[PDB]
């Protein structure tokens, strides 16, 4: 009796939705990030007694991250020089250095500053960047010129994994979960909210993701559970295994005129030839794979687990690809994954050979190519491995077989936007109460 | 200044009524993310106008003239006012929010017109 | 090279530079002579409108 | 709209290598996995393997891993498969079929070639 | 919800006062047509503020303190209050709209300052 | 109409209170300066909401329940309200506004809940 | 300038020229102004106006 309609504003209730998100970061470097000016400082409050649903495979902000990264790369490559005039027929024999087979690069003609004069030049290229022309094998051509135009990366604009904070707009709240054993789906009984995510580093790599975060408990294995026929299984390490890489030779940059644009070739290689390579702590890798197998055979309880190297595909998936400095690597990982397990502290080091190439197809897409200018001198690099991008083979009939993959770049950032979720606040709500309004 | 905000969420509809002001103040602040500000402003103005039409102008808590009715949520919410948090009650009452607004609008119209008629005796 | 050339009359060859920027090929294709205009001098020469 | 044309076929001599082909058309090439199923006469359908068109990752049935080989050509939107050392019981009609892949799993074929 | 928008347009100034809420409700919703949303928000906020300056805050109908100077159109609109004449009355009174607002603004200023002085006796 | 906008600036805090309405009406109106239009709307809505939260809804002048607290500006102004100017007073009182706002907000919350409790006796 | 940059011919009909321009502040901002007859461009003006 005497219960009347009443309305409340500022109510704590929300509904899930999708919306635009803001780029945020610290003071901008290099005079992947383009958003200025901002100074974020997020604060996290535990929503006591709040049970909320989550899903990593369905949320939209991963797609926003993907589009933002692609657009930023496009804007970075927009002012840089196009390498169209280089498409002419190269005449190559390449017998100068001690090792001719390793690089196998050419001499070609180019129109100089005066458009009526053509000048002969020559430069060094890896034959991964060059494809033989039909007929006489001395003729050669750039790999991607018959499919697309190649843009040289601007040398001063050296983008890198700068951390990025993704800030919600007004009226939306980025939720978060820190349940110690959350597998990417189902409710979280331990929820919180923030303005801005942590600093996500837009790293690009294949067969495993590095410079990542680390889980709370032991190694976490994340997968889609609509069907056993999964595309990719993400494994997140709780204990980083350090990886080191180097390019010992001393390379010599050289400039070729194109107006004021200059094309940066590899003029000469200084120092005796040594193939690029990397190092891994053998005992750590052994223990990590053993722990991963022990965790993984919970899901698949009555079968052996065997690790074997990838099969087929481009260099981006047949080998571990990444970049350190202004160079790209492609390291043969066959020795690492060749293991098997029964169904029932840096003592030694593994070494893996590696190859580097300059003309990079834009990882997600073909028909648009990047050319990396050569980094002079010698390079060393160190990074922290933090997860594996596995993918299983079906139809094996009582023997599981997980082999590395992950050519699709989106899976990398679906692991680091793993916690978060965005909701829309519904501040207005009604209820019954005792009332009167004067008349 | 942001602080607490949805931290009252999960608490009861009685206790949560205290921190409404803290939640009401959220109108803060490629490269073309300007559209988010316009969207937020439009949403806030939608809510503010919709509160204005019912006679609930400004003040975060009010009660209106239209009595409670059956065929809506017939819960014994009086004791359960201090048990459930806002989310489940919102889910329950979501079946009928679209209907109540017309009643509130017409009630405010009647209120205003009766008051204008009373003042018209001048 | 057809029963009726007067209807279309582009049936025309040209030297296109293709896929190397250093070589040329004598392609040829059909064109309606509404899309084509004669060049001065020898009437066999033509040009896009 | 979408059409998966095919070429190659006829008679292939015993013990010789053979190479079919496929051509995509009215859809985004990268977003849909491709499979290669075959039907011998007097048998139900069976799957050989599937090839991811974007990165080119293949995967084969257990009994035919040595003989098969899948590869594509992104610029032409073309796919292939080679079955080395044909045996007599390879007589079959080999369909290429699209797959409706979700964000993290694979599901029913829709558009057969 | 869009229904009956300007449905009573042209009708009596007595009848159409009921359906003012329908008109008040409309703040709904190449490629770069975002600017129209900003235009609508600007106009709505202009009207909302201008109602607030005169002391006629929020409520869709109100009367103010400034009396009616007969010089404004001299009409015996009380007979015509129940006879159509909306747009005709708007055209008739458009001659004087620009003048009345200053009077209303100053009247509200006087009201506010007098009330503040009255409360200042504390 | 823009006229006499800051003409009262520099005058005493008593006289300047008359021309507040003249200042209040300023929400007027490469090539991409639409963001400048959006900025004014954002700031005006921020101020309007912040006035609403304290219970000072709409009216350009009000007082509130929170007394003149200890600490803060002990500088005498009742003897100087008819002297000095706002810009000089703003510099002194800027040290404590960020503290005062929370007190006003909580006082308005208490007032609203007390009034709701009083009407709850129905 | 060919070996250093590209060259664009000015469009003959588009004759950009010193046409007067007025800079106006947006709503919420006021352009102050000083008309002290002996102002050297810096220092306090005790003779101020707005536009
Ligand atoms: C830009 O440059 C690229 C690079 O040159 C151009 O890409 C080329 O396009 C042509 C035509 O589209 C392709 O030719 C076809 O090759 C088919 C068979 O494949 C060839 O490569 C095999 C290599 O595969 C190896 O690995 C796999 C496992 O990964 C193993 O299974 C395999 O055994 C090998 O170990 C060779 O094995 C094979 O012998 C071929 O060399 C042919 O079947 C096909 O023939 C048909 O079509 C012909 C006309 O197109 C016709 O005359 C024939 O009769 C028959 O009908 C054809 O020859 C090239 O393969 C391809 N290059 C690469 C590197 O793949 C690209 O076209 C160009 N332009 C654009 C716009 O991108
Ligand atoms: C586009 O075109 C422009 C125009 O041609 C190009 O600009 C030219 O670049 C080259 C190389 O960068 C420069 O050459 C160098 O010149 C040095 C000395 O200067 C020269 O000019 C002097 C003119 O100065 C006059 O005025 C001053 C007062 O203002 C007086 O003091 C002076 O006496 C003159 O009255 C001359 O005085 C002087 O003699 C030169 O003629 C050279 O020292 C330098 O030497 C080379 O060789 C050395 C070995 O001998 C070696 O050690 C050096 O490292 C170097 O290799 C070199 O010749 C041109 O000067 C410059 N032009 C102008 C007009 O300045 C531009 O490069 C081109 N491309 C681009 C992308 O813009
Ligand atoms: C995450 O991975 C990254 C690499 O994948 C790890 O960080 C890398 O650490 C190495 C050293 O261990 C750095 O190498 C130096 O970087 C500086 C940067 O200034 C270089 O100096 C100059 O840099 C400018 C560009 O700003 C360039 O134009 C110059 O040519 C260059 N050299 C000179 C003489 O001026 C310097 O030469 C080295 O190259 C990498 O830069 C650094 N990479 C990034 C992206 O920070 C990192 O360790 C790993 N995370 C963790 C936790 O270990
Ligand atoms: C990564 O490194 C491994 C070796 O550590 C590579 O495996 C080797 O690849 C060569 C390729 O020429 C194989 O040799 C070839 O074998 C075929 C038969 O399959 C034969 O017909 C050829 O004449 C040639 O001998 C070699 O057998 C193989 N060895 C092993 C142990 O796998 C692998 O290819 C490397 N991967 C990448 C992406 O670089
Ligand atoms: C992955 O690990 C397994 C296990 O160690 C490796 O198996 C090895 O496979 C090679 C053939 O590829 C075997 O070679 C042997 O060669 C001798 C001399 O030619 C021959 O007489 C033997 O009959 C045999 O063929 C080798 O025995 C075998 N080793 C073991 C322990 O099984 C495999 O090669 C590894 N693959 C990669 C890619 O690393
Ligand atoms: C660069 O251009 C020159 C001029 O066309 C090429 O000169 C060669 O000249 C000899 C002279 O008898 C000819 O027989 C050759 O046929 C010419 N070469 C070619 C490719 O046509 C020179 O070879 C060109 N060099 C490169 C690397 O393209
Ligand atoms: C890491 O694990 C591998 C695989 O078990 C070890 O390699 C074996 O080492 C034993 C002797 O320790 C040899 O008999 C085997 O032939 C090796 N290969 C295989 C496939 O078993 C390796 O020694 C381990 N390293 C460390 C540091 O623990
Ligand atoms: C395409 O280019 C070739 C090579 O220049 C042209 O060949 C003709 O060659 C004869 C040889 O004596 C010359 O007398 C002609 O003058 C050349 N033609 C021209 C137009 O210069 C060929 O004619 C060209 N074809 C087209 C359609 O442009
Ligand atoms: C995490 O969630 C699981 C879900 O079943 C639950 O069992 C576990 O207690 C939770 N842990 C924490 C620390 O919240
Ligand atoms: C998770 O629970 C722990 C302990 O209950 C707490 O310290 C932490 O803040 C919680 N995190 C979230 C996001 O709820
Ligand atoms: C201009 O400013 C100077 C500053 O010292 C002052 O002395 C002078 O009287 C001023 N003149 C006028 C006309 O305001
Ligand atoms: C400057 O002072 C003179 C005389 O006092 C006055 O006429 C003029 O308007 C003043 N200008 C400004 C900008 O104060």
């Amino acid at each position: 009796e005497n219960l009347w309609v009443t309305v409340y504003y500022g109510v704590p209730v929300w509904k899930e939705a999708k919306t635009t998100l803001f780029c945020a970061s610290d003071a901008k470097a290099y005079e992947t990030h383009a958003c200025v000016p901002t100074d974020p400082n997020p604060q996290e409050m535990v929503l006591k007694n709040v049970t909320e649903n989550f899903n990593m495979w369905k949320n939209d902000m991963v797609d926003q991250m993907h589009e933002d990264v692609i657009s930023l790369w496009d804007q970075s490559l927009k002012p840089c020089v196009k390498l169209t005039p280089l498409c002419v027929t190269l005449n190559c024999t390449n017998a100068t250095a001690s090792n001719s087979s390793i690089i196998e690069g050419c001499s070609f003609n180019i129109t100089t500053e005066l458009r009526d004069k053509r000048e002969k030049k020559n430069a060094l290229f890896y034959k991964l960047d060059i494809v033989q022309l039909d007929g006489n094998s001395s003729q050669y051509r750039l790999i991607n010129c018959n499919t697309s135009v190649i843009t040289q990366a601007c040398p001063k604009v050296s983008f890198d994994p700068i951390p990025i904070h993704y800030c919600a707009p007004a009226g939306y709240a980025i939720l978060k979960c820190n349940n110690k054993t959350f597998t990417g789906t189902g409710p979280c009984n331990n929820v919180s909210t923030v303005q801005c995510t942590h600093g996500i580093k837009p790293v690009v790599s294949t067969q495993l993701l590095l410079n990542g975060s680390l889980a709370e408990g032991e190694i976490i294995i994340r997968s889609e559970n609509i069907t056993k026929n999964v595309k990719t299984i993400i494994v997140h390490l709780n204990e980083s295994v350090k990886i080191e890489c180097t390019r010992p030779n001393n390379k010599t940059r050289t400039s070729i005129r194109i107006p004021g644009q200059w094309f940066y070739a590899t003029g000469q290689v200084i120092g005796d030839i040594r193939e690029a390579y990397c190092n891994i702590n053998e005992s750590k890798w052994n223990e990590t794979l053993q722990r991963v197998s022990k965790k993984l055979k919970e899901y698949f309880p009555h079968k052996n687990i065997t690790f074997q190297p990838s099969s087929g595909g481009d260099l981006e998936i047949t080998t571990h690809s990444f970049n350190c400095g202004g160079e790209f690597f492609y390291c043969n990982t066959s020795s690492l994954f060749n293991r098997t397990y029964m169904a029932n502290n840096s003592t030694r080091t593994i070494t893996i050979h590696c190859r580097i190439k300059q003309i990079i197809n834009m990882w997600q897409e073909v028909g648009r190519a990047m050319y990396a200018p050569p980094i002079a001198g010698n390079i060393t690099c160190i990074s922290n491995i933090t997860g594996l991008l596995l993918t299983r083979d079906g139809g094996k009939n009582n023997t599981e077989t997980f082999r590395p993959g992950g050519g699709n770049m989106k899976d990398n950032w679906r692991s680091e936007l793993y916690k978060y979720k965005v909701v829309k606040i519904e501040p207005l709500g009604v209820a019954p109460t005792r009332c009167k309004r004067r008349v | 200044v942001f602080l607490g905000f949805l931290g009252a969420a999960g608490s009861t509809m009685g206790a949560a009524s205290m921190t409404l002001t803290v939640q009401a103040r959220n109108l803060l602040s490629g490269i073309k993310q300007l559209q988010a500000r316009v969207l937020a402003v439009e949403r806030y103005l939608r809510d503010q106008q919709l509160l204005g039409i019912w006679g609930c102008s400004g003040k975060l808590i009010c009660c209106t003239n239209v009595p409670w009715n059956s065929s809506w949520s017939n819960r014994n919410l009086s004791e359960i006012w201090d048990n459930m948090t806002w989310l489940q009650w919102d889910k329950e009452i979501s079946n009928y929010t679209q209907i109540i607004y017309g009643l509130l609008e017409e009630s405010q119209n009647q209120q205003e017109k009766n008051e204008q008629d009373l003042l018209a005796l001048d | 090279t057809a029963s009726n050339s007067s209807i279309i009359e582009g049936m025309c060859s040209f030297n296109i530079t293709t896929e190397l920027r250093d070589k040329r090929e004598k392609k040829n294709a059909l064109f309606y002579k509404l899309d084509i205009v004669q060049l001065d001098g020898n009437s066999s020469q033509y040009r896009l409108i | 709209q979408v059409r998966l044309a095919q070429y190659g076929g006829g008679v292939k001599r015993l013990g010789a290598t053979m190479t079919l082909s496929c051509v995509a058309s009215g859809y985004t090439f990268n977003d849909y996995y491709i499979h290669w199923v075959r039907q011998a006469p007097g048998q139900g359908f069976e799957l050989l393997g599937y090839i991811d068109p974007a990165n080119g990752r293949p995967d084969y049935a257990g009994a035919l891993r040595e003989r098969l080989s899948f590869y594509r050509d992104k610029s032409m939107e073309t796919l292939y498969m080679d079955l080395r050392s044909l045996r007599y019981d390879d007589t079959a009609m080999y369909y290429c079929v699209r797959n409706v892949g979700t964000a993290g799993s694979l599901l029913h074929y829709d558009h057969w070639g």
